[PDB]
């Protein structure tokens, strides 16, 4: 029972692509973490040097 | 228009040049003209050569397959020179693999012919290269200290008040960082178009001048910010300026040369700034800036280049020290 | 402005921390390009299929 960003629930069938990847419900939350670890990872370099 | 500037208050300077028999001197010294271009340029020119590697030894792997025949489909009968490669975009990713030293292994080289063995012999002598040449063009940008000439700031307009009897034309440089500049010094040059007696015209004769130093030297020792002034003796080209003489169309600039090597590079670097005709203030001494807080010191950049009036005649040197000579012994 | 100039003038503690970081940032951050991009590729879902991985 490890840790899946999705639902492991249903021999983890969330991943599927089919029907479109925006309808995938778990991707676009996948998508809605991107600019969040780019902020993140563009200003701690910045924020430590000061 | 106005009145041009021999360099700008920021230091740039704004000399033209024109009609330069151009024997690409400018193209030879690749190293040097990447380091001047801006980090922008400089990255896509670095993108751009590698890329630029990549594709073209990309296309050399894919060309040696393709003459090999060994990217068709086959059964047993044959062992491909690069392994895997059916396709170019595989050829792509293996010149990828190759120069960057990522070498993934999926698409070895074989025993088999020779020529890939020659091929990959010269990507990476190539790979080597290029990498040690944009290396040497990076830490000489890395190194560059251009940026710290920003952080040397001089006064908006410089004065000209008596001083220990005497005029002297006074100026403030300050430095806003906490580290040193090593030592420095402060050039100084009144640049007017001077005619001379015998016929010669010069359009920007450049006049050196004193620092009125205490032991009559170049060295400065900058950490609070100074009041660096020049003793306007018999011999200063400013001899002769009268008060009456400062408006805007006075072919006049007084530049200035703070030079010095970081301490943190080790890389010299100059400051510049010049003042013109109508940027100067006549009799106004600074206002006193270096504070006294408990067991340490402070100074008050706000008030860096505040002015107040002290009186003082509005005489030319010339009419000055003449005058206390004529009373002096009449007395 | 100058951030090598204040890089130089960081302590090696500090420069350290600062190296680690740079590293590491941008190592996860594309850490999680890679894993979106197969994601959104479906070859995540394991299976015998006709499909075939961008990343194996
Ligand atoms: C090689 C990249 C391949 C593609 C990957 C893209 C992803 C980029 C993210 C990772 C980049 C790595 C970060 C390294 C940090 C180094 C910092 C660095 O070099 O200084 C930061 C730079 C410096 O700008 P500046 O002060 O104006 O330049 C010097 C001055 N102007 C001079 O003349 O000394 O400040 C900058 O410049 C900002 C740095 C961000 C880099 C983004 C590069 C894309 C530039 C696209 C520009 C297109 C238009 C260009 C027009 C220019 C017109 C003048
Ligand atoms: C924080 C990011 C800001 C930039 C975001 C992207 C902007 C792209 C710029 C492309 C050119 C088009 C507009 C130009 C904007 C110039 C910005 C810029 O110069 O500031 C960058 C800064 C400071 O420099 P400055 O003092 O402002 O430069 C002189 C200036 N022109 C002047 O007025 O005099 O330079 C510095 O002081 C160093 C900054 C380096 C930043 C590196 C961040 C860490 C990246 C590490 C992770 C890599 C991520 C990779 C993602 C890839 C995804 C595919
Ligand atoms: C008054 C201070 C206020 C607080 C500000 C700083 C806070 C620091 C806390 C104090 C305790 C620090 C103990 C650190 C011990 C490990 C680091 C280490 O060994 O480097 C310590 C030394 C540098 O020491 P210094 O006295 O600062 O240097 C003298 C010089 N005048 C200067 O300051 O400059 O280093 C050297 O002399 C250079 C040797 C480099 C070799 C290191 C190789 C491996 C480094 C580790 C990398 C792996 C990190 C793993 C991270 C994993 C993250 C997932
Ligand atoms: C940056 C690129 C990576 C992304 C590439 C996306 C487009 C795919 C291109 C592509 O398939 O190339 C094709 C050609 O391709 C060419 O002939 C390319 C011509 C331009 C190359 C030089 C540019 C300068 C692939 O050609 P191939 O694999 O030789 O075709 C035979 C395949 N077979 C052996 C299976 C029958
Ligand atoms: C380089 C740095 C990383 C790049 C970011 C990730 C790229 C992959 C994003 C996937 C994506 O946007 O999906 C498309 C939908 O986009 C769209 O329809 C556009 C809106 C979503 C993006 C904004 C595919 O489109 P699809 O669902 O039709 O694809 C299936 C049929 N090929
Ligand atoms: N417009 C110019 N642009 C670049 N360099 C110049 C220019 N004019 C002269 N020089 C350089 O000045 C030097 C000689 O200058 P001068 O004009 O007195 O002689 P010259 O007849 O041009 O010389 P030469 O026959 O050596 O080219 C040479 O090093 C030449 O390259
Ligand atoms: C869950 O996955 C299954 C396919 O693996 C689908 O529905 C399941 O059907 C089987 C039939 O034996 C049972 O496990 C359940 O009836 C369903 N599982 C559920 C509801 O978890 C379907 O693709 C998925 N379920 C939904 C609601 O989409
Ligand atoms: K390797």
């Amino acid at each position: 029972m490890p840790l899946a960003f999705c639902g492991t629930e249903n021999h983890s069938a969330a991943y599927r692509v089919d029907q479109g990847v925006l309808n995938n419900g778990c991707f676009v939350d996948a998508l809605n973490v991107v600019p969040h670890v780019f902020l993140l990872f563009i200003t701690f370099p910045i924020l430590f040097i000061g | 228009e106005r009145r041009a500037r021999f360099v700008s208050k920021k230091g740039n300077c704004n000399v033209a040049h024109k009609n330069i028999r151009e024997q690409g001197r400018f193209l030879q010294d690749v190293f040097t003209t990447l380091v001047d271009l801006k980090w922008p340029h400089t990255l896509l020119i670095f993108t751009m050569s590698f890329l630029c590697s990549w594709l073209l030894f990309a296309m050399v792997w894919w060309l040696i397959a393709f003459a090999h025949g060994d990217l068709a489909p086959g059964e047993g009968t044959n062992v491909p020179c690069v392994t895997s490669i059916h396709s170019f975009s595989s050829a792509f990713l293996f010149s990828i693999e190759v120069q960057v030293t990522i070498g993934f292994g999926g698409r070895m080289v074989t025993e088999e012919c020779p020529l890939a063995i020659l091929i990959l012999i010269v990507q990476n002598i190539v790979g080597l290269m290029i990498n040690a040449i944009m290396l040497g063009c990076i830490f000489m940008k890395t190194a560059q200290a251009h940026r710290r000439a920003e952080t040397l700031i001089f006064s908006k307009h410089a004065v000209i008040t008596l001083r220990h009897g005497r005029l002297c034309f006074m100026l403030r440089v300050g430095d806003l960082r906490k580290s040193m500049i090593i030592s420095a010094t402060i050039h100084m040059q009144v640049v007017r178009k001077t005619t001379s007696p015998e016929g010669e015209v010069v359009p920007l004769h450049q006049v050196d001048i004193p620092m009125e130093n205490g032991v009559g030297g170049n060295s400065i020792f900058l950490v609070a910010p100074l009041i660096i002034y020049h003793v306007i003796d018999s011999n200063s080209p400013l001899y002769d300026l009268a008060p009456s003489d400062l408006h805007h169309h006075q072919d006049l600039e007084i530049i200035v040369i703070l030079e010095g090597v970081v301490e943190t590079t080790g890389i010299t670097t100059q400051a510049r700034t010049s003042y013109l005709a109508d940027e100067i203030l006549w009799g106004q001494r600074f206002v006193p800036i270096v504070a006294e807080e408990d067991g340490r010191y402070s100074v008050d950049y706000s008030k860096f280049g505040n002015t107040v009036k002290v009186p003082t005649p509005l005489c030319t040197a010339r009419q000055l020290d003449e005058d206390r000579s004529l009373l002096d012994a009449l007395t």
